[PDB]
C-alpha cells in the first residue's frame, strides 16, 4: 500500500516561468537514503534519478542540463519537487515521477506551456 | 503478488509469425515502462523491444526493428510481441518484464532496469 499521491495532475505555465511539479510520498522521520529512489521522466527523458542521495547527472536528458533541480529540503517532508527553470514549449508533456522507499509507485502529471 | 505470464511461444519456419501476449496480474502497470528480453542457451539475457507508459514510445534492438512489433493493452494488463519474418537469430526463450526502481540508472536496454519478470515462452526458429 505504499502510495504516491500527486496534489496536482495538471499545470498550466507561462513560458519563462519557473515552475515546480509535486509528488508527494509518506514521510515521518529522516530518510533512510540508502533505500529511496527518486526519477522523474518526461516523454521518456530522464530529467532526475536520485539514487544514493544523488542526482545521476549522467543519465540525464541534455534537455533538462542545468535547468531541474530535484528540492532536497521538500523531499525530508516526503515532498518530491522537481524545479524547472525558464519553462519552454519544449517542457509541455507528460511527466512522470516514481517514488521507492519501501515499495514503489508512479504518477502521470501533464503540463500545459502557454506560447511566448 | 506480481506475476507477469506469457504466451505464444512455439516451433516456426523462418519468414513465419508468432504472437507473444504477457498477462500481468497483481497491480496494475499502465504507468510503468515495459519490455520483452529473450536467453539463448548459453548466452547473455539480451534485450529485445519496450513499450513506453506513455503508451506511444517503442524501441527496438537493431536486429529486430521492422521485424517485431511490441504493443500494450492498460484495460487488460497485457503486453504484446508480434513476431514477423523470424529468422535463426530469434531462437531463444522469451521473458517479458516490468520496470523497476533503478530503470533511471540502467536504462530501457539493460536487465537491471526491470524487477519483475516472466518465467518465459520459448520461441525456436526451423534452422
Amino acid at each position: 500500500a505504499f502510495t504516491v499521491t500527486v496534489p496536482k495532475d495538471l499545470y498550466v505555465v507561462e513560458y519563462g516561468s519557473n515552475m515546480t511539479i509535486e509528488c508527494k510520498f509518506p514521510v515521518e522521520k529522516e530518510l533512510d537514503l540508502a533505500a529511496l529512489i527518486v526519477y522523474w521522466e518526461m516523454e521518456d527523458k530522464n530529467i532526475i534519478q536520485f539514487v544514493h542521495g544523488e542526482e545521476d547527472l549522467k543519465v540525464q536528458h541534455s534537455s533538462y542540463r542545468q535547468r531541474a533541480r530535484l528540492l532536497k529540503d521538500q523531499l525530508s517532508l516526503g515532498n518530491a519537487a522537481l524545479q524547472i527553470t525558464d519553462v519552454k514549449l519544449q517542457d509541455a508533456g507528460v511527466y512522470r515521477c516514481m517514488i521507492s522507499y519501501g515499495g514503489a509507485d508512479y504518477k502521470r502529471i501533464t503540463v500545459k506551456v502557454n506560447a511566448p | 503478488e506480481v506475476q507477469l505470464v506469457e504466451s505464444g511461444g512455439g516451433l516456426v519456419q523462418a519468414g513465419g509469425s508468432l504472437r507473444l501476449s504477457c498477462a500481468a496480474s497483481g497491480r496494475t502497470f499502465s504507468n510503468y515502462h515495459m519490455a520483452w528480453f529473450r536467453q539463448a542457451p548459453g548466452k547473455e539475457r539480451e534485450f529485445v523491444a519496450g513499450i513506453s507508459w506513455t503508451g506511444r514510445g517503442t524501441y527496438y534492438t537493431d536486429s529486430v526493428k521492422g521485424r517485431f512489433t511490441i504493443s500494450r493493452d492498460n484495460a487488460k494488463n497485457t503486453v504484446y510481441l508480434q513476431m514477423n519474418s523470424l529468422k535463426p537469430e530469434d531462437t531463444a526463450v522469451y521473458y517479458c518484464a516490468a520496470e523497476g526502481t533503478l530503470y533511471g540508472s540502467g536504462g530501457r536496454t539493460h536487465q537491471s532496469a526491470y524487477d519483475y519478470w516472466g518465467q518465459g515462452t520459448q520461441v525456436t526458429v526451423s534452422s
